[PDB]
């Protein structure tokens, strides 16, 4: 159960993303609303200014942290179906490719890794050369609906906020800027 | 087979070896190249052989790799890295390597690099899609370190002064400064060895730079932990290269969500070394120390940093004072206050035999709130209003024939809080 | 070194006296030095301890930087840079072995002689040796002989390599000789030394009282 | 049965330091005899005085830790005689001493203290009235012969060696002299 509860952690952390969203697309308008009305006060303004700081670089780390786990989902996916495809037909594999396989088995390091390239650009070569009709595939059957929900492509709004990167040195800024935010709703 | 576990092996368990082996004159030469002829002979007969040691990139593309317990030294013990590894496994410097070594071709010596079976001590796939530094960021020191054991030993004392002294945390910027014959060594060795006892979790880094060659091997064998030591025997080049590439490994290890304790010896020595590495900028102050030579032991001094995901980077460095160099005074106030907390010892304390010789009164910290809770607080603010007014040898004293009945300090506190 | 001193020298020792004058080259005098110390290396290595002496390190550590070519960098004063590394490799060969030997280095310096190479070599070996010994002219012009300076003199680690009582004697004695000054000390220690035979005869003299 | 585990350390640590004081007086009746011979080499009479240091730093180390033993022997001995006696008796006991575990049964810890302090001072009172009788007793069953053999107090020459107090640096070196002692004796 452990791909059910990274990607249920997946989820969760997707929820607290839109959770933040939710509340900078708040911060904006109600930052847009004073702007465009009568804002005579500027320090309510600087204020703002702090919030929507801290929102974005918020934002920023919530969608890159949501980038990982839905990598992180889909690597322990991906691992999990060659090691039961493996054990049910392993044979045939080996059958087909032996050289390489008794060199990476009793030889030496370097023979093992001349195994592995060659291995290596075997099957790219394979993968290169199989893929040229491009039938459609379907996805695994026991995670077909929850990989189609959480989708190969995450949303668009993810890779543009997780490329804001900033100084680590700002990254503290960012970070005391949000200590005193959470103290700010904190009262 | 790896070359560490030989290197490793006095020169005895060598030479055997080599009569074992065919090398019947293995008693001519040195260490590095004596184990250069064996590990020929051995991928001559085609026995396994295995490498580990950090890698490093030169000005060149092409990187090299050297050992740990070889003071680390570049010489004919390297072994090729090429940029294509460095590129697929985006590998920099300060990367340890635990990789199979490959047998040399016709016209090359060092040992090549096959590929990379772990990276800084964690698999090469997890560090190809790996937090760089730019997220590891310096945080305010949160976690007490302790240092106090507890046999009723000088050692144990001089832990326990300095624990109430000033607290020291992970992830701090701690600095000491003392006069000569002050008690640096000894102070080292019980910091080196507390934090080794009571902390096995956190691995033990000691530099040592210019410093006598015995002090070098009495501390190779007396701290648990890898210890760094590269003596006045080599140029002022080595010492600073040693420099940059141990720190730079260290942040490295903490960029792994480990936490890293160094132990830097000593600070001034280090400046003036990279005053002499480092061309002159045409603008010298006094002391023949040029604006440039400072910026790079100001980073190095501030790399010291705690981390809020995880892990924490104490640089604990001492000082030299009043030694006669007019230079050494310009660093001193020119480090000054760039620090997050600091140890003063003095000369008249040491020359009555009172040991530790730390100045209670001078020294001090910043932010002890956050890193105490309020009752040890309150209960460090009656130490200084107590020991504050009368002098501060009268007060090293008493401290010292009044600790030493008691085993612990909390029960210390409990025992003078009544009085 | 000039003659009379080499020769009066080569007639006052016991062991065999290496000595070349001035009158030839600084090459002469670089290539004796080195190959000194290594043959006194190579006879250690046999588990034999050597002592060498050594007058003075600033002559040496001016013909190593009139010997070696310039390396395009000018220290302090005019010393050339890799030039204080031969004289520096030389001194910090002294170490006693783990296995069996030892080597002993016992070599003055020169200072205050009226020039700026003495003070330039000096400043960076004030802190390689592990043991110090002091000289002052104030002392010497009314005949306190030795002129030593004691109290800027010393020996580091000195619990390890004597016993225990006599590591606290030479301590009170210590602090019995800081207040008043270093010169007073100097002949105090001397009338004090002069009536005794054998250094345990002092010891008990300065004990009793 | 810790007792005779207990016992063989004791006995153990005695024939340590027993034989730490043979080479002990065996270091200084050879120096002793190169003292009084025209022995001009003033080095081994140096390195013979550092020996015998190193040897009485060893013999009050060894006598330390045979007392400690000694006094963990005899506290372990009383502590089982007692208490197999107070499970023998242990009625009798508490009808001689009702009020105070009266009070102890159920009162709180400073109580419970006040309580032990009274019946502790009580039985002071008791136990020097009946010692006023001052009879002869031998030793208990099955641990007289560990007492015996072990003796009652410690052997005098334990106690005027240890006498000296050496404070920890002083040990600390002592110990890294017998290190380098250990050493030398290994080549
Ligand atoms: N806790 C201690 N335990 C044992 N010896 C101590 C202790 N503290 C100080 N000492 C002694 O104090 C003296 C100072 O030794 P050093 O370490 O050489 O002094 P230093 O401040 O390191 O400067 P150097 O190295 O002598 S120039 C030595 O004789 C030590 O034995
Ligand atoms: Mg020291």
């Amino acid at each position: 159960t452990a791909l059910q509860q990274a990607f249920d952690t997946c989820q969760n952390n997707k929820a607290a993303w839109l959770q933040r969203k939710n509340e900078l697309a708040a911060a904006e308008q109600e930052y847009l609303r004073l702007l465009s009305g009568e804002g005579r006060n500027v320090s309510r303004l600087d204020e703002l200014r702090n919030i929507i700081e801290v929102r974005k670089w918020q934002v920023n780390q919530a969608a890159g942290r949501y980038i990982r786990s839905h990598e992180a989902v889909q690597h322990i996916s991906i691992r999990d179906r060659l090691n039961d495809f493996m054990q049910q037909h392993g044979t045939a594999l080996a059958a087909a490719l032996a050289p390489e396989l008794m060199g990476y088995s009793e030889l030496t390091a370097i023979a093992r890794n001349c195994a592995i390239q060659r291995a290596t650009d075997a099957l790219r070569e394979a993968l290169l050369s199989w893929l040229a009709k491009g039938e459609k595939i379907n996805y695994s059957a026991q995670d077909s609906d929850i990989l189609t929900t959480i989708g190969f492509r995450p949303d668009v709004a993810s890779v543009d906020d997780s490329r804001e990167k900033f100084t680590p040195a700002q990254n503290m800024i960012f970070s005391r800027k949000s200590a005193q935010l959470a103290s700010r709703q904190s009262v | 087979m790896n070359l560490t576990e030989l290197k490793n092996t006095p020169v005895s368990e060598l030479i055997t070896l080599g009569e074992n082996m065919g090398l019947e004159n293995l008693a001519r030469m040195r260490k590095q190249d004596i184990i250069f002829a064996i590990l020929k002979q051995h991928a001559k007969s085609g026995e396994d052989i295995f490498g580990d040691g950090v890698l490093e990139i030169l000005q060149d593309g092409f990187g090299f790799l050297r050992s740990a317990d070889s003071s680390y030294l570049a010489g004919p013990d390297d072994i090729y890295v090429s940029p294509s590894q460095i590129r697929r496994f985006n590998l920099r410097t300060g990367d340890t390597i635990s990789g199979k070594i490959r047998p040399p071709k016709e016209g090359e010596r060092y040992f090549a690099l096959l590929k990379v079976n772990e990276v800084n001590f964690d698999k090469p796939e997890n560090a190809r899609n790996k937090i760089l530094f730019e997220n590891l960021t310096p945080l305010h020191a949160n976690s007490r370190l302790r240092m106090e054991r507890g046999n009723g030993s000088t050692e144990d004392l001089t832990a326990r002064v300095l624990d109430l002294a000033s607290p020291i945390g992970r992830g701090q910027r701690g600095l000491i400064v003392a006069p000569p014959k002050a008690g640096k060594t000894m102070l080292l060795q019980n910091i080196a060895q507390s934090i080794a006892y009571n902390h096995p979790d956190c691995v033990l880094m000691v530099l040592l730079i210019d410093e006598r060659p015995e002090e070098v091997t009495e501390m190779q064998r007396l701290v648990k932990g890898e210890v760094v030591a590269s003596t006045f025997d080599e140029p002022a080049s080595r010492h600073v290269q040693v420099a940059e590439m141990v720190i730079e490994k260290a942040k490295r290890l903490v960029e792994h969500k480990k936490d890293v304790i160094i132990l830097l010896d000593s600070i001034t020595r280090l400046a003036r070394a990279y005053n002499t590495v480092v061309p002159a900028s045409g603008k010298v102050l006094t002391g023949g120390v040029d604006a440039n030579a400072l910026h790079r032991p100001k980073r190095f001094f501030g790399a010291a940093r705690n981390v809020e995901e995880g892990g924490s980077l104490t640089i604990i460095a001492t000082a030299l004072i009043d030694t006669g160099s007019k230079m050494d005074e310009v660093i001193y106030e020119e480090f000054k206050g760039t620090g997050n907390m600091e140890l003063h010892l003095s000369r008249k304390i040491a020359e009555k035999r009172v040991f530790p010789a730390i100045d209670y009164n001078r020294s001090g910290t910043r932010k002890e709130e956050l890193l105490t809770t309020q009752e040890e607080l309150q209960k460090m603010w009656i130490l200084r209003k107590i020991i504050h007014p009368m002098g501060e040898i009268d007060a090293m004293e008493f401290l010292i024939n009044k600790l030493a009945m008691t085993k612990t300090n909390d029960d210390f506190f409990e025992m003078m809080k009544r009085s």
